[PDB]
RNA sequence: AAACUCCAUAUAUAUAAUUUUAAUUAUAUAUAAUUUUAUAUUAUUUAUUAAUAUAAAGAAAGGAAUUAAGACAAAUCAUAAUGAUCCUUAUAAUAUGGGUAAUAGACGUGCUAUAAUAAAAUGAUAAUAAAAUUAUAUAAAAUAUAUUUAAUUAUAUUUAAUUAAUAAUAUAAAACAUUUUAAUUUUUAAUAUAUUUUUUUAUUAUAUAUUAAUAUGAAUUAUAAUCUGAAAUUCGAUUAUAUGAAA
């Protein structure tokens, strides 16, 4: 019980904070409970089921944790772990994408003159 | 003055069952977009990299003739040392046995 | 249009008086002459103005009939360009040729 | 307003010793609608840091748990002066 | 502070001349919950009237019936709205439903 | 002037707009009713209204629920929100926005008009 | 500092078998300007001189990137990284909720008004653009309801075509014709007029009765209802009838 998360997954291979770490939990438990939370959504708001399904595809569907919620899936700086301001052309935050647009580091980027 | 609405419904149907299309004339929530819809779980979950990178502590594993070292680690072993040295350091962490 | 021209040099002042208060008291103002645009522009500000006074709901109404009322010499602005006239012909005394 | 064809809001709460006991129900779910089958029941709705006890009428039908449960309490400037 | 509106001269009223009061009043049916019928002397010009809610249909004074519906005003405020709401849901499926939560 | 339910009008106006502009009730496309119903031409002008029309009129709105009795469904409501102990009750009672609305900067309105008992 | 550079300019040359057509285009290379002369006038280190005059020849006129040294112990240990310290059953980890959103007087920067040199409704052989986005999408046409011929706006139902010089977002909108438009007896009816007829001239009504309180404004509220989400209560955006405050 030493594990801050209910189910043991992988380290990213680069920045590592504990906000990175949460979110990545949530993204990898969304993407192995994406399918039961689309069947039972569909379950509950169709109508031609019958209601007592309905009811409980609905109390399910409450009763999910928060780690499989597509809600709470936040994008933040791969190099950073900063979650304002983050280009998802790159998955950088404002100054990272600054200074490695600068350095060169990323593919095609250069400083605009026009 | 227009087509009539019963052969314009026929039609659809027709179009409907070569097509492969859902029809539904009384326009109720049928919740089929709910259905079909991409899943995006893959490209959420591949976004902070592939976690099977090699690391500097493969490489012992993976050619040990070589003696590496890398000079971050060696900056946090002496900083610990310099710490105990100077008089500080970090305290002993009571075990779990401690406490009800 | 030839009679607005005929207007506009007929109501537009041919001096004008601006504070110099670099020197004396009362802005020590001397005359000072004035091209073709500023004085169109001191002519269509009081036609404006006067037009601005009718009736009617449609500017291009009202402006005409002041510019026929100015064309047959009905203007209530012409004692605007005497009041400077007469002020320019007081104030020559301070007319320093810089 | 939540869509009315999706259904009243209805989370896992407990009822059945609510009804057979006097026990009432405290809960932190704030967002659940007080559906019929509430009234009389005494209910304690988390409001951040305390329990609120509040009895359901057979006007809250409708409303939501925590519209009863201030969350906040009333400014007062002290002027001193 | 106080707001009072003035006292008149009160009329003399002398020793036996001093009649009664009586105020007009009518004899009034009221029907209760049930089809009962009671008269009595009201003030109102209304000669019938009857009630919703009353003696008849309370509890407290009707313990030994076995069942008794119970009914507010109608066509005010937003009662029973909470019902004519939700048509899917209606009346043993949702008590059969409500068996049990499974938490501990 | 001319009067409808004790209401005094102007001749100049037009009836489908001045009913719903002096009936609290009253609004454009209930004001298109009532004219298409009696009959009366889009643009009258209220001043070409024979007696009988001006009577048929006031029965027709007096025929709904339009000045009083709508002051008297939303005062009810309001006093309905105080009673059953909700926020917006406590907003209402206390002259605050209660459709959540910042009140740090600006609230000048609904300060003087929010009230338990609203026009 | 200027030049060199990028977006723009002109010319050419090369690509496109002009059905990715926008050839009136796209972008690769080069040229051109940090413009040349000719007489005029003031002048003047005398002609070798500038400031103008402007016959002439040229397509030729802009924009942004770059803001040195020193400083203001200017801001940043909350982008991340760091020395000293200071927490180690917490100052380190998780979830349920509630905070960031409260409201007396202040203060910035914005949006929307207060009407006739100006705001609404209509304009289907659809007046006229540029630059972007679409595999963690996009939403054409069509059909249903709010609302009755339509149309227009909001929601649903189906999803066509395109991962895109090809589908789609998307028939730009203001201009410009027309109708209207309170304060305004500057108006609207009734009859009569007649060579102003989408109109004017008569006599009556349109007069609680001419200097601000609408047919302007859309804040604040009541109630249906709908999007997205497991879920708008504290706290999200939407159409509908009502509300219609300050200005
Ligand atoms: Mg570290
Ligand atoms: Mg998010
Ligand atoms: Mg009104
Ligand atoms: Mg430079
Ligand atoms: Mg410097
Ligand atoms: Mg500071
Ligand atoms: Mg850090
Ligand atoms: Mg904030
Ligand atoms: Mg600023
Ligand atoms: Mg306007
Ligand atoms: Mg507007
Ligand atoms: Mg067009
Ligand atoms: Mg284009
Ligand atoms: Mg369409
Ligand atoms: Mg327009
Ligand atoms: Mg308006
Ligand atoms: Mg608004
Ligand atoms: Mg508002």
């Amino acid at each position: 019980g030493n594990f801050r998360f209910p189910i043991k997954t992988k380290l990213p291979p680069g920045f590592i904070n504990a906000r990175i770490l949460r979110d990545n939990f949530k993204r990898q438990q969304f993407k192995e409970n994406e399918i039961l939370v689309k069947s039972l959504k569909f379950i509950a708001r169709n109508m031609n089921l019958p209601t007592k399904l309905r009811l409980e595809a609905q109390l399910k569907l409450n009763a999910l944790p928060n780690y499989m919620r597509s809600t709470q899936i936040k994008n933040r700086c791969v190099d950073s772990g900063h979650a304002r301001f983050v280009l998802s052309d790159f998955r950088l935050c404002r100054y990272q994408f600054r200074e490695n647009a600068l350095k060169g580091n990323l593919p095609g980027v250069k400083k605009g003159i026009w | 003055m227009n087509v009539p609405k019963a052969r314009l419904l026929k039609v659809a149907e027709l179009s409907a069952k070569i097509f492969d299309q859902n029809f539904n004339p009384s326009g109720i929530r049928t919740g089929s977009k709910i259905l079909n819809e991409r899943l995006k779980g893959p490209s959420v979950a591949s976004y902070y990299g592939n976690p099977d990178i090699l690391k500097f502590r493969h490489l012992k594993t993976l050619y040990p003739d070589i003696e590496f070292v890398d000079l971050e680690e060696q900056y946090r072993l002496s900083m610990v040392e310099a710490k105990k040295r100077r008089g500080k350091g970090a305290p002993k962490k009571m075990k779990k046995d401690a406490a009800a | 249009i030839q009679a607005l021209e005929k207007s506009l040099d007929e109501l537009a002042p041919l001096m004008m008086t601006k504070t110099f208060n670099t020197g004396v008291a009362k802005a020590s103002v001397i005359p000072v002459p004035l091209n073709k645009r500023q004085r169109n522009r001191i002519a269509w500000n009081w036609i404006v103005q006067s037009a601005n006074q009718r009736v009617s709901s449609d500017f291009a109404v009202r402006l005409g009939e002041e510019l026929t009322a100015i064309a047959k010499g009905t203007s209530s602005a012409f004692e605007k360009r005497d009041q400077i006239h007469k002020t320019a012909i007081a104030h020559r005394a301070y007319i320093q040729l810089k | 307003s939540r869509s009315v064809w999706k259904g009243p809001n209805i989370v896992p709460l407990p009822i059945r010793e609510a009804m057979t006991k006097g026990t009432p129900i405290r809960t932190n779910a704030r967002a659940a609608t007080i559906l019929p089958q509430f009234v009389g029941l005494k209910f304690q709705i988390h409001n951040g840091k305390e329990y609120v006890p509040i009895e359901i009428s057979e006007d809250m039908v409708g409303h939501k748990l925590g519209e009863f449960a201030p969350t906040r309490k009333r400014f007062s400037y002290t002027q001193t002066k | 502070t106080r707001i009072t509106l003035p006292r008149r001269p009160a009329k003399k009223i002398q020793l036996g001349k001093s009649r009664p009061a009586i105020y007009h009043q009518f004899n009034v049916k009221m029907e209760l919950s049930d089809g009962s019928v009671v008269i009595r002397r009201s003030q109102y010009p209304k000669g019938e009237i009857r009630l919703i809610q009353d003696q008849r249909n309370n509890p407290l004074w009707n313990p030994s019936r076995d069942d008794l519906v119970v009914v507010d005003a109608n066509s005010g405020g937003s009662l029973d709205r909470f019902n004519k709401r939700y048509s899917s849901l209606f009346s043993t499926v949702e008590l059969s439903e409500e068996n049990k939560k499974k938490t501990q | 002037v001319v009067h409808i339910l004790g209401k005094g009008f102007k001749g100049k106006e037009v009836i489908k707009i001045a009913l719903a502009s002096k009936f609290y009730g009253i609004g454009k496309t209930t004001a298109e009713k009532i004219c298409s119903k009696l009959g009366l031409y889009p643009w009258m002008r209220m001043h070409q209204l024979s007696e009988p029309q001006i009577m048929s009129i006031a029965s027709e709105l007096s025929t709904m629920t339009i000045e009083g009795d709508a002051r008297a469904i939303v005062k009810d409501n309001i006093a309905l929100k105080r009673k059953i102990g909700s926020y917006s009750g406590m907003r209402h009672t206390l002259h605050l926005p209660v459709r959540g609305q910042h009140t740090r900067n600006n609230a000048k309105t609904a300060r003087k008009l929010n009230k338990i008992d609203r026009r």
